[PDB]
């Protein structure tokens, strides 16, 4: 099924 | 001094409001600018994905190479490539002889990790006839500096003649020190349209 | 004079940032304005406007009349209407007596053209007392003047008595040129909640 | 005093250009900030923004607590929850020690209604440990001053001891007298990287 | 008088079979028409949602405007309409010289609430040039009788000219008293083809 | 006489419920009937059926053979194939020996051009004792008639012996002129089962 | 006797065109009655009607109980259930004081078999609280009768008090002789609104 | 995931 | 659920084609 | 879960139409 | 007689590695060829499905026809059709004057059965000039030698002109004895093109 | 000598084209084996097969189980399991006595490393009579000769009885030195039907 | 000469079961070979490949410039490139001394139109220390023959040093004559690695 | 959902 | 559950790009 995630680690800057 | 106190102010803040410049960006995307997403650089591949499918991990991914021709500078919207090396190609609203170029990053002050080691350095701009043309004719070579201004404005090589382009390559040759990738936030193309 | 600058430039910034005119505009549409979408006219099919999900660009499709009465003014974001003539009904987030009307077009220095001829020229603005009456009371009749700032007030006719409208038509009558379409990027309503 | 005029109105809109603040804010949603929405109150449901497609009524809109920490406040950008007092935890994008915090609301001169009334009044920010810890450290109580600035800073209390957190938790114990829901435009939280 | 018998009675079912009024129906749908649902009134909402996707309610409505071009009139098979005042836009099969107008609603009879005061009661018929033609051309105005027959036939008016239409404006003004909404069973066009 | 009247309504109105004929329909869909799709000549490609879910308008298809059995024949809900010579092949819901076969189109009257020339013309009707048989019994060899009744019914050919089939092929020759295509609304075949 | 004949047929036209009955039917799907497919037998499953796209199986069709709340009775249009005996319950869309009941069958003359022995035979409704109760308020017993008229109505029991429903269940005690399954054309409940 | 919904109240006639 | 699975045969039903391999119950 | 809701609600946003009954909360 | 020794060698292998003939194929879809899938029998319906959806169970098949028209013929990579009689239309890849046909199937030793009694039998190729002709030309009848090689060639037809056909239909009148299906690993259509 | 060559010669490539081995491959998927993938070892998981659509990374490959029952044996086309000794379970097309088996991997020539470590060494089969038995009744004890033809054969124990089985378990207890995993190109099991 | 003539039959049919070479492909996309997609010339849009799921035929695509890396050299499975030049970029799967090059392109005898005009005919090979190196080491300039073997393998210049590559470009000067584009079936790199 | 189904039986061949 | 995974990945597989970062298992 669909199942978003989540990330814990932060996104590029 | 006091009337002529407002005049200043009216006209920074007149200029501001212009997109910082007061020059048509031809790589923006909303007036007519596209990335070339088959001819840029692959996209940086985040530790973790967007979601899951059938048990497979999917989208490693934070920004598409499109927010490097949208105008939001907040920090994490900007396009990541792998390292320290990479290239975008842009297809300009016009035909336009180049006259000058815009790289934004963020201010330091703004930067979580206190550094912006990410941003571009050195970097070159090519104008293409074809966007499948292998080698570009060279329109600059430049080096974005750390230590000065968030919004940098490059002056394009003065040209004998004048050859048109509606397709440009940004090539970045260096970062200021991340190891893991390069964060573009903003390029805009300026010149005179045929 | 020193601390007189100071004031000067924040007083100048302060407006600045409250939309330019430090006035609330009851058209807005997060503040609670709505277009009556049923009572305008053609959008004209530009397509230029990129859809993409997950960094995969999907396909291309035209701006709403919505985007009137939402804030970003960068070239493009625009609503683009058939031909040179049109009209917009705009339901305001109160019932106000109104005072004034503000129209925003980008300005020359931005557009890639060097013209802004899609621009609305010649236009009137009407009040409605409620969403299916046909004529409405006449609220005023302008130019937008290509030869201006890119933000432009005008003043509402005050009637004699007071009738107060939560409804209102913008009638574009005229552009500045452009053969195939008008293209319009913001309007406000301004004026005194009863 | 002219070029040190230049000088003042450079050095202002510099600082307005940085997020108006020039300081990193760590629960920035795009930076790396993120809601924990089973631990936020429970959001205002009105069934008042319809959204339709080809005239089909689809579904009702309402701001998700996401646009606390977005940077557009344009009024109704807000997260709007239920009742006058209520709490909101965010996860920051960096483990620090919190200096400072700000919140921002629309200014009354924008806001359709006249008033504020929806502001948050009394309120205090915890550092949590983890994202089950129920009360946590407090790092101060506060008001936001409904006849202030549109923005407005609070320092974090001076501490003995250094304690990071990378989760905050905002509670509102007060609004300024909306009977239905409190709305939140934006809210910050500075600090030291560890 | 027998086989005169006879005669009317297959006379009477010939013309029941021809869609009870042996005239073509410009607007019927299978035939050729088309409902413009960009330019009729909003479906009217109904508490409930038809599905979640998400969490999220979604489809609060009964039927779409197309239903008022097809032929089935069992209870419920009709487009409801917020309110007493309402519209519809159809385009017909040929450009046509409009004689004549069908409504139909339920009988008394089969109606489970005993009434039928969310039939149309006053109403007009306009001509369009163009669907975003602002101002139709009036074609009648009539009422639709609850105390008269389900299928009642209206009289265009008589015009000194012929101009043809391929679009028309059903407005309603009026319903028989239902405070809610207006359901609309079915509406035909007959007329000249040019 | 009056006693006899009701009863001469009654019974016309009886055999009226009974698919206007009072006889079973062997061809039908919904009773057992099936087409052979790979055994009908091309459909014509009207595009003239809206499909939607939810009330959103989805796509334009056309007719299938399918709606050769069928019973609605309100205009446009018939096959629409190539030309004006074609074949059907229908494969019937029992073993029986075929008696008639009646033939269905829409009366000139609910017609929006004025005529049927879309009308089949001559066909002719042979029995198939498998579904890989090329030859056929004829059954029949007939015309529909354009200035007839809308419904027409043909009696078949009644070899000396009686052989029984479960397949039928309909082969329409010409039409009533229209250069496109023609249209079947509806096709039934009835006899006696073995 | 001429204008007393047109009146006749006009007045058996009229009834016939009121869903043959000129009554409520709170069963009726579209007007808001459902099938409890929960409570109802188990529905018939036959491998043989194929459904296939392209050429490829896709599934295998058979009736829902929906059908029996819906109007069309081509033969085949029934919801067929496995046995001889069964039942369907059937929630309405008004709260009733139930006084009728009608069901219908298709007549023998249009059957392919030759016969209706898939009909229902003895039969009783009762009316339930809550939709799990399990026997409920016998509202009557009844038998369907195969020489009959296909639409054949059964009056409740007279009772002292009138208690409302809004679900009924049908129960079928036996069929006309099918061996393998029954079917149910249509079932309507007629009464009373409170 | 997609879900129905029952309606519990009668639609427009 | 099965309303999911109705409009779904709504959706498919004019682009499918049907077979009898035996008598339709009616 | 509502990260879906809120991506299918970017890509709806542009193509649905807002009508305001009511006040929106400011 | 070494080299001779190594000559014959090389050139089996280098007929090998021409797709085992050295010739074109018309017919194979990579090259061009496709299958013209309404036209071509029922595939096969196995017992069970290939997923479920909402409870109804979805897709009873094996494998589609294109796989005739693909070179792998590893067991099981074969389209299966119903019973004994079928066929296949398939468009070539050019208009040719055809020559030659090959059919392949799978080797008794490679079958898990033991036996190759699904494999076809007698059978007849037919050219046509349309996709919907009813009777094609006949090029050839043909039996597939079950005590033969896998693959085998088949002479078309010796014309005293030539028509060309860009369009072939292949039908099988049997097989090698299977009950329930026939199972088609690859077809062939040589000749000359025009 | 040269019509003997020529016999050899077809003999050969006869025998090369019949799966190389002339006989029955009962795992083969494509002819119904299949993995039971839950009892397998724990695949090989690099995240360096990276795949991307548009440039954006998407998902990270890797092979399943199910290529050890397909016949492409090209380089990197087999399942890689973690570490050196793992295991798989096939279940077999149909239920037989099992007599021989093979395994294939890439010849040392064609591998990129330039050796094949990787490759299955020290193994054994069992065959299992229901899906959950853990060891089942061993068929044999065997070793892969990494010096030895790509493709090898393996006959199974000798055994009083003869019992049938229709899953196997392929348990491979050492590779050929690779520290990582171990890759398995091809499983087949051979015997004689029941 | 018996025993001799089965060894040359084994040894070429051992040969040739080693991807006809006995030489590993470092270039083969199964190993670890990867196309550098940003760096080959443009695709011609041919959209002859069909694109099913379940049997449903669903579009249209064009091969991928990754086919040139994969085995199947059937008629169709190759790139399309646009026009008679083009590059084409692959990243190996070791660093390696490159010591050959092969060229695949099908037979005339399997070309539909009986030449093989689209296949490349001069053509370069280039090493590239990086894959962001403009300017490469010339590998050999080779001519693919039109009249000569299907596969041709062509001799690397060997520099005095060993420089040894990780990235090849080839470069197509001309084609045999299409005008439309080139076709490239697959190509392959040999050598030893460091 | 979407939920796939075993075969337990083999293809034809 | 992952056939679901296997014929999306053969729906996928001619339209994206494949870049090995480092050797594949062979
Ligand atoms: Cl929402
Ligand atoms: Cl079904
Ligand atoms: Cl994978
Ligand atoms: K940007
Ligand atoms: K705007
Ligand atoms: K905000
Ligand atoms: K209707
Ligand atoms: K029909
Ligand atoms: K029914
Ligand atoms: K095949
Ligand atoms: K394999
Ligand atoms: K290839």
């Amino acid at each position: 099924p669909f199942t978003r995630l989540r990330h814990n680690g932060p996104p590029p800057v | 001094t006091e009337a002529q106190a407002r005049a200043i102010v009216n006209s920074a803040l007149k200029l501001y409001s212009q997109d910082k410049t007061g020059m048509v960006d031809f790589a923006l995307e909303s007036g007519g600018g596209s990335i070339l997403s088959t001819r840029c650089s692959e996209t940086y591949e985040t530790k973790t994905a967007l979601m899951s499918l059938f048990g497979i991990p999917l989208w490693y991914f934070s920004q598409s190479p499109r927010v490097v021709i949208q105008p939001d500078i907040y920090p994490g919207n900007c396009w990541a490539f792998k390292g320290s090396q990479g290239y975008l190609v842009v297809r300009l609203s016009m035909m336009i002889h180049p006259a000058a170029f815009t790289l934004e990053h963020i201010p330091k002050t703004l930067s979580p990790t206190g550094n912006i080691s990410s941003a571009p350095k050195d970097f070159a701009v090519y104008g293409l006839e074809n966007e499948y043309q292998e080698e570009g004719q060279l329109l600059g070579q430049f080096t974005y500096d750390q230590d000065g201004e968030s919004l940098q404005m490059f002056q394009a090589l003065k040209r004998p003649d004048d050859t048109a382009f509606q397709i440009v390559e940004l090539r970045i040759f260096s970062n200021w020190g991340h190891p893991e990738y390069t964060c573009l936030y903003r390029f805009r193309v300026h010149g005179e349209p045929v």
